[PDB]
């Protein structure tokens, strides 16, 4: 194993200064990563993998054989969120956060919408199979339940399907922050599910703070998505680009917000909406503390700007 | 055989229906009123006419970004 570095993207989103407050290791907090699966024994990941599930071909399997990453993409996205802060490899935005790895994409990185919807439900239901076990209407943030508080989707399709959207709406109403890649086609607006109002669409910047040419436009926020070193199978590291690499940076920032807020208050913040510019909502916080690049204000390239964890957490706690 | 997602009215739909048109149930959603079904490619129109069937949607593809 190589000695640990902090990838430039982690530095850019101002994560390291948060860690003295929280690394995301607050027990009620989990991030569900819906992707190609995970190298679950990776030395720089293993300790943070709380649950491994697969929804491929419409069957739910919790077997390691079925949940393991056959592509590399899931492992890479998961390390940007949650690679451990230790002496090896890399470090994630929220290096202590628990991960639920939900495999919705196959070996070739392709997925059916049906499997994705079922993946989203797994993040609501959690290992115990029940959304709201004590029936109080609190799901995300309820220490009695085991729902994820973030769903991270580094994937996208061109179709807007009624039933997938119904599932997104269920997660949103469960109090879950949903974050998805804007897409890599240089298109004028985001792919689905990023394009839904309930979901944070994420664009990609490069190390010069330029928007990547492939980044789908009109995102909500943007993050490091070019030359991103992270974990990769088997027990190794790789550098990749795309909106899929930007997404986990934002998911890690939300994890830090909700961890810090629960640590201080014993509750989590509401998800909020695209227009929110208050401090009273996860999305409002993201929007107002984002580094406003390009023309003043929200713009079609960067969205509100590059997320910044340090400032977001301070806005949450103050 | 193709995979399709049916949005249903639970008051008028029964999962045992789909056998009637040569299909079978893949997955019943707990959290939304929908069921994933494999049907013969040529029976989609027939499925749209089955009791309690509100919408039939093809199974679309997402890709890693
Ligand atoms: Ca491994
Ligand atoms: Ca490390
Ligand atoms: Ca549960
Ligand atoms: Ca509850
Ligand atoms: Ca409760
Ligand atoms: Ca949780
Ligand atoms: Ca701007
Ligand atoms: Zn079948």
């Amino acid at each position: 194993q190589p000695a640990q570095t902090i990838p430039w993207g982690i530095e850019r989103v101002k994560a390291p200064s948060v860690w003295s407050i929280t690394d995301g290791s607050v027990s009620v907090i989990q991030v569900a990563v819906l992707d190609t699966g995970v190298d679950y024994d990776h030395p720089d990941l293993a300790a943070n993998i709380a649950w491994c599930v697969s929804t491929l071909r419409g069957k739910v399997s919790t077997k390691l054989r079925d949940c393991a990453d056959q592509n590399g993409h899931g492992t890479h996205v998961i390390g940007t969120i949650a690679a451990l802060n230790n002496d090896i490899g890399v470090v994630g935005v929220a290096p202590g956060v628990q991960i639920y790895s939900v495999r919705v994409l196959d070996a070739r990185g392709s997925g059916s919408y049906s499997d994705i919807a079922i993946g989203i439900a797994q993040a609501i239901l959690g290992p115990d199979g029940v959304a709201d076990k004590d029936g109080d209407g609190i799901i995300a943030g309820d220490p009695d339940d085991d729902a994820a508080e973030v769903i991270s989707m580094s994937l996208g399709g061109p179709a807007d399907d009624s039933y997938l959207y119904d599932m997104i709406i269920q997660a949103y109403n469960a109090g879950i922050v949903i974050v998805a890649a804007s897409g890599n086609e240089g298109a004028p607006s985001p792919s689905y599910p990023a394009a839904y109002p309930e979901v944070i669409a994420v664009g990609a910047i490069d190390s010069n703070d330029n928007i990547a040419s492939f980044s789908n436009r009109q995102p909500e926020v943007s993050a490091p998505g070019v030359d991103i070193l992270s974990t990769y199978p088997d027990d190794s590291y790789e550098t990749l680009m795309g909106t899929a690499m930007a997404t986990p940076h934002v998911s890690g920032v939300v994890a830090l917000i909700q961890a810090a807020y629960y640590q201080k208050y014993g509750k989590i913040l509401p998800v909020g909406t695209f227009d929110d510019i208050s401090k009273n909502t996860v999305r409002g916080i993201l929007h107002i503390t984002a580094d406003d690049l390009g023309p003043t204000g929200w713009d079609a390239d960067y969205g509100y700007g590059v997320v910044r964890a340090a400032l977001a957490v301070q806005a949450a706690l103050g | 055989t193709i995979r399709v997602i049916v949005s249903v009215d639970k008051a008028k739909f029964n999962p045992h229906e789909v056998l009637g048109i040569g299909g079978h149930i893949v997955y019943q959603f707990k959290l939304i009123p929908a069921v994933v079904v494999d049907v013969p490619a040529n029976a989609v129109g027939k499925l749209k006419k089955m009791p309690g069937v509100e919408k039939v949607e093809f199974d679309h593809q997402a890709v890693l970004l």
